[PDB]
């Protein structure tokens, strides 16, 4: 038989990170724009959610970039809005969702711009 | 190589076969269905059935 | 129960295992083999990289065997993407595909018998094990670690030249196996050691999923190479060495007649293999060749883009096994549609044959146990990954 | 120093590294050698420029030495050409 | 007559013919219970049916051996007794009724 | 193009149906994927019998298996998806039975439909977490004695959270933050344009 | 400068680049590791073989410790391992004065031509180390010799921070492992039976942080921070302790230091590091100077740590095939005498 | 196809086998192989004065290579970068007042590099080979992380050899 | 597209010009695709960029050299799917998968528009427009980028 | 809601499972520091298994208790046994690592993201 | 251009079988002559 629990999944206590990363650690669940650079649009598509950045010291042997922050290039891809806040819910992890902004439906016709009038 | 003749004969009588041939000095209701037809039993190999 | 570590750095026990055994007497009561000394992340590195930049990890899983494991990433890149390698490159994946089961071979027999104590073996067999390498190198550039075989074929034809020394090589290794066997196959100490020790039924082998010369050793007929046959190990004609009498000698036997066998498909390659390209003429799977891409701009295009981003192989998921010369090898590779894999499960042999060492070593001397081990032929690098 | 002309300062903390052990530094530093390279002087409008080797040199372009105002250099040898 | 089967542990069995055709006859009697219409009982009933008709009617073992596959005739025993113990331990599972529950939305969709 | 042989397309899915039918009760869904390969779905609670019926059927004997996996979809509710590939050297074929597990709903353990899986299950446990019951001795078997936290988990970084060196002062090796060098170049390599699906 | 980025680890940067002479020895290998362990560059001057000087190797990332050839004799030597650095720490010291360098060298003549140069080099801050109760009229000629060298520290480099440690105890510790040393000498032969020899012990490490803490604090300036203990001893309480967790027995011998300052000069005698000498023989029987108002260890921020805490560790490799498995607590800690 | 490796009371058998069991037989031949080739000339080589055989593929030691006039290859694309299975190499650039493209800082970190030799392979102007040298171990790690003028340099001291393998193999790639 | 050439032929090449100090146009790139010519008047008021001849050596390249002085005048980098023309101070420093995108505020003018910084190994390579329908409807300013 | 159980119906039945293990660890804390020859006391050592045990004090949840006994079970499987060397026992009380402050100014002096 | 393949007719022959040579003294013979030398020794 079932048991019932009330409480948010919250299985901070399983996944085994370190107590400075769970309560320090703020992930954005936004949808990637588009690098205007190129005009394809299957890069913003998923949603993604990504831990804030951290410190990027510069070495002093070599001049190679160092970083002490473990999620930094942890960026996690979810289909949807829904199932990325519930992530962060039991993982402990703050979130700060942004909405999809999807280009308006602009109209658009050969024939108009031949207009001498406008 | 170069065995000089005397030590490639007690090099091939304690070997037993000529090394000459072969030196390591290398020189220039509905049906059941299975998921596929059983498979056949392997034939014995003709050229060598036990070693 | 004495509680024993046979230690990391053991002389015998191949790489470092930590065989935690109880030992009532000199009998070992209970083995717990430790692994994850050598874990080293290589299915989790896997994911963060391109299907070629992963291809170099394929030969450091079990690296005795270097190619053999990458013709099992190839075909599973190759299926995902439903391309298929030139004739060619079949065979010649054949070509080093035996190679490297006689390399893998030549290092499970004298490895073997460099723990039970014979030493003289092993050099013998190194020499020849070196000039095998040199093929590789003369091939693909390094002794070992080639990453000669890619998902589309293999990388750039034979040097012109090589055929002919895999033949004056391949006349006579036959020899050299000849004379390990005299030393060895009947020594009167051989048999002793190894003979009655570690039967492993034919059932039990089946359900432990040893999958390889154990089973084969066991007289369970399979061959993934003749019941599922990958590349052209189809149009060559060997026979696969079944064993009785299951036990470390007869599977030993069995190791030294799958050497004799590849001398035989060996033979055959040389003898026929066709002219042709040796990797597929997709530039969108293969990467374009260098004078194309350096007069032509969808060349250009095409190898820029392949070796910056990636295949983009189709999405889906395969499990691919092919006859290791360990046993059955497999990748199971899940694929999104992105260049770079989602998983890509190694199945090793190795992880299923070490767990066997407890239903094997029962009621057996730390001696056994140091036998037992090489009748495996335990790369901890394929267990561990 | 050296090419883009490294120079771990006098008050540096990294200079310390020398001590004792030269710096990696290059003659012949390469700014200047294709500056001593001679104009390739052509006929034609426009030029191609293998790199020298064709299958051994740079993936094949073709500059144009249009206006002898400017002598074309090929992005990948710095090579001017005379027109 | 055979000395021994290839497989290491699996040793010959005498009367092989007697040995099956208890071991089927039995498998038969258990599919009894299954619902009627139940389809593990269909399915098997028809392929033990078909395996003993083929062991009554062939008196030679290698030909029995060829007829209903299996390998050596030994393993064709351990096969059939292995299901019976499976037929068995069906029974208890209840395979026949309805799926427990249906996956969650989206479980199985892998493009991702 | 790879030389399909439509022959056995055919057989395997033939098969799936038999499956579908002899077990309605677990599978949820079945496939022959266009690669030859059957991949039936079986609800969580099916993990024993599924796989008993196919290690011991006259019609399917699939006896050995090849692997024991877990993918992990974190967009899935059930994260994992336990991945049994298993063999029929008589029939000479494969299928595999795919579950799914969230982390804190364990899987039952198959170790006894086959002992095989005895040291993979500990395997995934010790990277993803997924726990099985009636194990006979779950416990790591590839990560350090202490190690904190499941490594094959997406959620997991690749460099982690501790690294080891020797201090002195102490004479013992010793755990301390990651601090990285030249931390994980993270190029992205997507791009934008998809290929019309075939 | 180098303004301090990272988060606190190895591969961070803190700033300091500081030349430290006396690496090679018992504390110079606690204090590279802090400052190496905090990221600070560390010219380590070696004069030992390259074999010995490789434990320091693996203190520190890539890059930060550089290890340069230098001779006390050669003042040019000194000059360029202080070009770079910004602070520089002065630990050179020893108790048998060789042929070729005698006490005066090793705590005074030497100690002063380095902070000379560390000034002409412009170091923000020099830390000279000379010995507690260095009194300049002390028994030992270390001792006197030492004070005379602060004397002179003060005016190569004025301020340049100086400590003066009590016995300091630590695995490789004279202190602590000496005494548990004297098992050859079957019977333990102490002045006054052990009494009437007060001693302060602190730990190698709370020197240490000590002093990088010097390094990186602005009040060390102009300073003398004395780094003393957290508990003082009669010698006799500590010489039974040693042996008490090193379980062997104890027969403390009374010996007059008249005949005993004679068997330091026979082991002084001995050409390869004398096991003991006269000059340790007195300052062994030299009692340690009050609190006086000196700033201490936690002064630095490093709390002193209690002897009995990490005494098992110094003293275990002295135990035998069973001893060595007992543990302090069950062990009985000996009584603190103040006078 | 398959073999049974090892499927397989007169008295001169019986004999015969006592006769090897007392008399150890099986045990003096193999005394007798291994003093054949006692008698053989041994495969070994001077390993100062005489070198292993290594054809021109071999991959042995990164170089970054020159034009002939004297400008590096190198342009930057940085794909060498891209493919760099252990992300070895690390790449940043700037146009040189020349208004070409050239890199400020090429570090081929060694210890992490598996010489793998797809930087060989990516290259378009094949500025970075993989060198023959394998002769290269060092003292300390610092040695093997290696810059731009490292790496030119080692490309300037074995540019002849280099020049003469790329020649021998660039038809069959 | 496909996997090989048969351009047998010889190729073209145009003459590099001076569009300005902030879009470097390599115009020996530019596929004809007059994106450039309907934003520098369309987007922009600035109708000077123009297609010059016919046939294949159709330049789209101010016929006089006049530089296209102009707010709004980086986008055309932006807008030309071709590297023919792209940006002078941003040359030759990154290449774009290694650039790590973070999506930020316009703060140089108050607009607000949107934004996108392009930082690698920690140090900003570029600032790119990422688009706001209300805001910034994928262009930034001259100055903020 | 509506979650089936692993081995606890109630936190009620999953918190006597965690009393036996804090039994199980206080009755060897001493065992370890002997047989590993820590350097630590028995009394500390117990304090350390305390923290532990305390630092996931704040759950609720039936199942995530269980699991977490499992994982401390195993734990001390590993501990008993000598699986785990010191370096890994003393690892636990995070001995070499400089400890970091928690009061803001502290931080602010120190590090750039807090 | 080239391309590396076997000789024209196909490479040899080569061997794939164990040649291990079954020769000895036979086990009568082997006896004897032993036996001969202790009695002689005797003698
Ligand atoms: C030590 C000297 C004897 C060993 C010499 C080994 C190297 C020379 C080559 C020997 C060889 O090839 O023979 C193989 C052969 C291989 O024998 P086989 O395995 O073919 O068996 C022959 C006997 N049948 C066939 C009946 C089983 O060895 C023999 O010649 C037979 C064994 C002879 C053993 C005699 C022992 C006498 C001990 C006298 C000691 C005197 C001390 C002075
Ligand atoms: N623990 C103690 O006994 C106490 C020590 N101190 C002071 O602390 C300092 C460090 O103590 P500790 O490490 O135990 O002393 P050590 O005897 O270990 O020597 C310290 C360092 O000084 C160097 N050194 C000694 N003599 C010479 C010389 N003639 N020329 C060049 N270098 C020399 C040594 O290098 P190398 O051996 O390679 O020459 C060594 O690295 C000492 O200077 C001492 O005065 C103060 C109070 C108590
Ligand atoms: C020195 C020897 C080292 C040994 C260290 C040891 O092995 C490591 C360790 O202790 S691992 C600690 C993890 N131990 C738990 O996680 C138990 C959690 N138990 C609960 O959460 C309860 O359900 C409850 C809600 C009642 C807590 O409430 P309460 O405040 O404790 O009363
Ligand atoms: S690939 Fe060749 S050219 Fe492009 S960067 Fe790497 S080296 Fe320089
Ligand atoms: S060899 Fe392989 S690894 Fe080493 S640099 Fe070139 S590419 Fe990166
Ligand atoms: S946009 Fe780029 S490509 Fe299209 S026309 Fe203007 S310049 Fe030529
Ligand atoms: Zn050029």
């Amino acid at each position: 038989q079932l048991i019932t629990v009330d409480e948010k999944l919250d299985i901070t206590t399983l996944t085994g990170v370190p107590e400075e990363h769970i309560k320090t650690r703020k992930v954005r669940i936004f949808v990637p724009a588009r690098n205007n650079m190129q005009s394809g649009v299957n890069n913003t598509k998923k949603w993604k959610m990504e831990f804030d950045t951290r410190e990027r010291w510069e070495n002093p042997l070599m001049g190679w970039a160092s970083t002490a922050d473990p999620l930094s290039n942890m960026v996690l891809t979810f289909s949807a809005k829904e199932d990325a806040i519930a992530f962060a819910e039991k993982n402990g992890w703050s979130y700060d969702v942004e909405e999809k902004k999807v280009p308006k439906p602009k109209s658009k016709s050969y024939g108009a711009n031949f207009s001498w009038n406008k | 190589a170069s065995a000089t003749r005397v030590i490639q004969k007690l090099r091939n009588w304690a070997s037993g076969q000529d090394l000459q041939a072969k030196l390591q000095l290398r020189y220039q209701e509905k049906k059941a269905v299975t998921p596929a037809p059983p498979m056949k039993r392997w034939e014995l190999s003709k050229d060598q059935p036990y070693l | 129960n004495m509680t024993l570590n046979f230690g990391p750095q053991h002389p015998a026990a191949h790489g470092v295992l930590r065989l935690v055994l109880e030992l009532s007497g000199e009998m070992v009561r209970k083995c717990d083999p430790h692994i994850g000394l050598l874990h080293r992340g290589t299915e989790k590195l896997i994911e963060y990289k391109t299907y070629l930049q992963a291809l170099p990890y394929f030969d450091r899983l079990d690296y005795v065997s270097m190619m053999c494991n990458e013709q099992a990433y190839s075909i599973a890149v190759e299926k995902l993407l439903n391309i298929q390698p030139p004739p060619r490159a079949q065979w010649i994946r054949v070509l080093f595909g035996e190679i490297t089961r006689i390399l893998n071979h030549i290092m499970a027999v004298t490895t073997h018998a460099l723990d039970i104590g014979a030493m003289t073996p092993f050099f013998w067999m190194f020499e020849e094990r070196e000039k095998m390498f040199e093929f590789y190198e003369r091939v693909s550039g390094a002794r070992m670690h080639a990453a000669y075989i890619r998902p589309g074929g293999v990388h750039q034809d034979l040097p012109l030249g090589l055929l002919d020394d895999i033949y004056e090589f391949s006349k006579n290794f036959s020899l050299r196996i000849d004379e390990v066997e005299e030393m060895l196959t009947n020594n009167r100490i051989w048999r002793n050691r190894t003979v009655d020790i570690g039967v492993v039924t034919a059932e039990d082998a089946l359900n432990y999923g040893f999958s390889g010369v154990m089973l084969r050793g066991s007289g369970i007929q399979w061959d993934l190479r003749k019941t599922q046959p990958y590349d052209v190990y189809d149009q060559v004609e060997f026979d696969v060495p079944i064993g009785s009498r299951g036990d470390c000698y007869d599977r030993y036997l069995c190791r030294v007649e799958e050497m004799r066998q590849s001398l035989r498909i060996i033979e055959q390659c040389l003898n026929k293999m066709p002219p042709g390209e040796i990797k597929v003429d997709d530039a969108k799977v293969s990467p374009p060749k260098r004078a194309e891409m350096k007069t032509s701009m969808e060349s250009l295009i095409h190898h820029f883009k392949l070796y910056t981003e990636g295949y983009q192989v189709p999405p889906g998921a395969t499990y691919t096994a092919i006859e290791a010369p360990k046993g059955e090898f497999g990748v199971y590779l899940v694929s999104d549609g992105s260049s770079r894999p989602y998983r890509c499960k190694i199945k090793a042999p190795g992880f299923a044959h070490l767990a066997g060492l407890d239903k094997m070593s029962k009621g057996h001397m730390l001696a056994d146990v140091v036998a037992i081990i090489g009748t495996q032929d335990i790369v901890f690098g394929e267990i561990d990954r | 120093i050296t090419h883009t002309g490294q120079v771990y300062d006098e008050k540096d903390y990294r200079r310390v590294r020398f001590v004792d052990r030269q710096k990696e530094v290059n003659e012949n530093f390469a700014i200047d050698l294709i500056a001593q390279q001679p104009v390739n002087e052509v006929e034609h409008r426009i030029i191609a420029c293998d790199g020298g080797g064709g299958a051994l040199g740079h993936p094949k372009v073709y500059i144009n030495l249009d206006k002898e105002t400017k002598t074309g250099t090929c992005g990948y040898c710095g090579l001017q050409f005379k027109q | 007559l055979k000395k021994t089967t290839g497989l290491v542990g699996l040793a010959v069995c005498d009367t092989p013919h007697e040995r099956l055709t208890i071991l089927y006859t039995k498998t038969l009697d258990i599919l009894k219970h299954f619902p009627k219409h139940a389809a593990y009982r269909k399915y098997t009933e028809q392929i033990t049916n078909e395996k003993l008709d083929m062991v009554k009617a062939e008196p030679d073992v290698k030909k029995l051996e060829a007829l209903l596959q299996g390998g050596e005739v030994e393993e064709v025993i351990l096969q059939a007794e292995k299901e019976l113990s499976l037929a068995r331990k069906m029974l208890k599972w209840k395979p026949w009724e309805p799926l427990v529950e249906e996956p969650p939305a989206n479980q199985w969709k892998w493009p991702i | 193009v790879r030389p399909r042989s439509d022959v056995t397309h055919k057989q395997l899915s033939a098969f799936g149906e038999y499956v579908a039918e002899i077990l309605p009760k677990y599978v949820q869904q079945v496939q022959v994927s266009c690669l030859d390969e059957l991949e039936i779905c079986i609800h969580p609670d099916g993990v024993i019998p599924t796989l008993t019926f196919l290690r011991d059927h006259t019609n399917a004997q699939f006896k050995s298996l090849a692997d024991l996996t877990a993918v992990d979809v974190p967009t899935r509710q059930n994260r994992f998806e336990i991945v049994y590939n298993l063999l029929s050297l008589r029939f000479n074929s494969r299928i595999r039975v795919k579950t799914y597990a969230d982390e804190l709903t364990p899987i039952d353990s198959i170790v006894s439909v086959h002992i095989a899986a005895n040291w993979y299950e500990r395997e995934v446990w010790d990277m993803f977490g997924v726990f099985f019951f009636n194990h006979p001795d779950l416990r790591r078997i590839l990560t350090d004695y202490g190690f904190e936290g499941h490594p094959f988990r997406k959620d997991f970084p690749l460099t982690g959270y501790v690294e080891l060196r020797y201090d002195d002062e102490v004479k013992r090796v010793v755990a301390e933050p990651v601090e990285l060098a030249q931390e994980f170049r993270k190029f992205d390599l997507n791009s934008p344009w998809e290929a019309f699906p075939a | 400068a180098v303004i301090p980025h990272g988060k606190g680890g190895r591969s961070s940067v803190s700033g300091v680049v500081a030349t430290v002479f006396g690496a090679t020895g018992f504390l110079g290998r606690y204090v590279v590791n802090h400052l190496g362990r905090m990221g600070s560059q560390v010219i380590i001057p070696y004069r030992c073989d390259v074999y010995d000087i490789m434990h320091l190797r693996l203190m520190g990332d890539l890059g930060q410790l550089t290890f340069l050839e230098w001779d006390a004799r050669d003042k040019d030597s000194i000059r360029k391992a202080v070009q770079h650095s910004n602070v520089v720490i002065n630990l050179i010291g020893r108790e048998w004065e060789t042929r070729n360098f005698d006490f005066e060298d090793v705590f005074v003549n030497i100690p002063r031509a380095i902070a000379q140069a560390s000034k002409e080099a412009g170091v923000e801050r020099f830390i000279h180390v000379s010995h507690l109760n260095a009194s300049m009229k002390s028994s030992s000629k270390s001792l006197r010799s030492k004070a005379v060298g602060e004397k002179e520290v003060r005016s190569v480099f004025p301020e340049a921070i100086i400590i003066r440690p009590s016995d300091i105890f630590g695995r490789e510790d004279r202190f602590l492992n000496h005494f548990a040393n004297y098992r050859w000498f079957l019977a333990v032969p102490l002045v006054s039976l052990g009494f009437k020899t007060v001693k302060q012990p602190v730990y190698v490490a709370d020197v240490s942080k000590g002093i990088v803490n010097a390094t990186k604090d602005p009040d060390a300036v102009g300073k003398t921070f004395a780094f003393t203990g957290p508990n003082r001893y009669l010698l006799f309480h500590l010489v039974k302790y040693i042996f008490g967790m090193t379980h062997r027995t104890f027969i403390p011998y009374p010996l007059p230091l008249f005949v005993y300052s004679w068997i330091g000069k026979l082991f002084g005698l001995s050409p390869f590091e004398p096991w003991t000498t006269k000059d340790k023989v007195e300052r062994i029987h030299i009692s340690d100077v009050m609190p006086t108002d000196l700033p201490g260890l936690e002064d630095l921020g490093v709390q002193p740590t209690p002897l009995e805490l990490k005494s098992i560790e110094v003293l275990r490799r002295h135990r035998t095939y069973r001893w060595l498995s007992s543990e302090i607590e069950e062990t009985k800690p000996a009584k603190t005498v103040n006078y | 196809t398959y073999k049974y490796v090892n499927k397989k009371v007169d008295m001169k058998s019986a004999t015969d086998n006592a006769a090897r069991i007392l008399m150890w037989t099986e045990l003096i031949r193999g005394l007798g192989m291994t003093l054949s080739y006692l008698f053989r000339e041994p495969a070994t080589i001077n390993y100062p004065f005489e070198k292993g055989p290594l054809s021109p593929r071999f991959r042995g030691e990164h170089a970054l290579r020159r034009y002939p006039s004297g400008e590096e290859r190198c342009i930057a694309c940085k794909l060498c970068e891209a493919i760099c299975p252990a992300q070895a190499i690390t790449i940043e650039a700037e146009p040189r007042a020349d208004g070409s493209r050239r890199t400020t800082r090429y570090d081929i970190d060694m210890t992490k590099c598996i010489y793998c030799g797809f930087c060989q392979e990516a290259c378009p102007v094949d500025a970075i080979v993989e060198g023959p040298n394998f002769e290269f171990s060092t003292e300390t790690h610092e040695e093997l992380l290696y810059n731009k003028e490292k790496l030119l340099n080692n490309g300037d001291k074995w540019e002849a050899e280099i020049a003469a393998n790329i020649q021998a193999d660039y038809l069959y790639r | 597209g496909s996997d090989r050439s048969r351009f047998l032929e010889g190729k073209r090449a145009v003459e590099d010009k001076n569009i300005g100090p902030l879009v470097k146009t390599i115009m020996t790139r530019c596929i004809q695709c007059t994106r450039c010519i309907r934003f520098a008047s369309e987007i922009a008021g600035v109708d000077d960029l123009g297609t010059t001849g016919r046939g294949n050596d159709m330049q789209v390249g101010t016929y006089i050299e006049k530089m296209f002085m102009s707010e709004l005048s980086g986008n055309v980098i932006d807008i030309c799917p071709v590297g023919a023309l792209t940006s002078k101070p941003y040359a030759f420093t990154a290449r774009p998968w290694e650039t790590r995108k973070t999506e930020s505020i316009d703060v140089m003018d108050a607009v607000g528009s949107n934004i996108v910084v392009s930082t690698r190994t920690g140090e900003v390579m570029r600032i790119l427009p990422r688009m706001h329908e209300d805001i910034n409807e994928e262009w930034i300013s001259d100055k903020t980028r | 809601t509506s979650v089936k159980p692993i081995f606890s119906r109630d936190l009620n039945e999953a918190k006597r499972r965690v009393r036996e293990l804090y039994r199980a660890w206080y009755r060897e804390v001493p065992n370890t520091v002997h047989l590993m020859q820590l350097d630590i006391t028995v009394k500390q050592g117990r304090d350390k298994v305390r923290e532990m045990f305390m630092k996931n004090a704040h759950v609720t949840d039936p199942r995530v208790v269980d699991l977490l006994v499992i994982k401390g079970k195993m734990e001390l499987q590993e501990t008993i046994k000598v699986w785990k060397q010191r370096t890994h026992v003393m690892r636990f009380f995070h001995e070499t690592e400089t400890p970091r402050p928690k009061d803001f100014l502290s931080k602010f002096y120190m590090g750039h993201d807090p | 251009v080239k391309q590396d393949m076997p000789p024209p007719g196909g490479y040899g022959p080569i061997d794939y079988k164990r040649n291990l040579p079954r020769r000895g003294l036979s086990g009568y013979s082997m006896f004897a002559v032993g036996i001969g030398a202790l009695i002689f020794g005797y003698w």
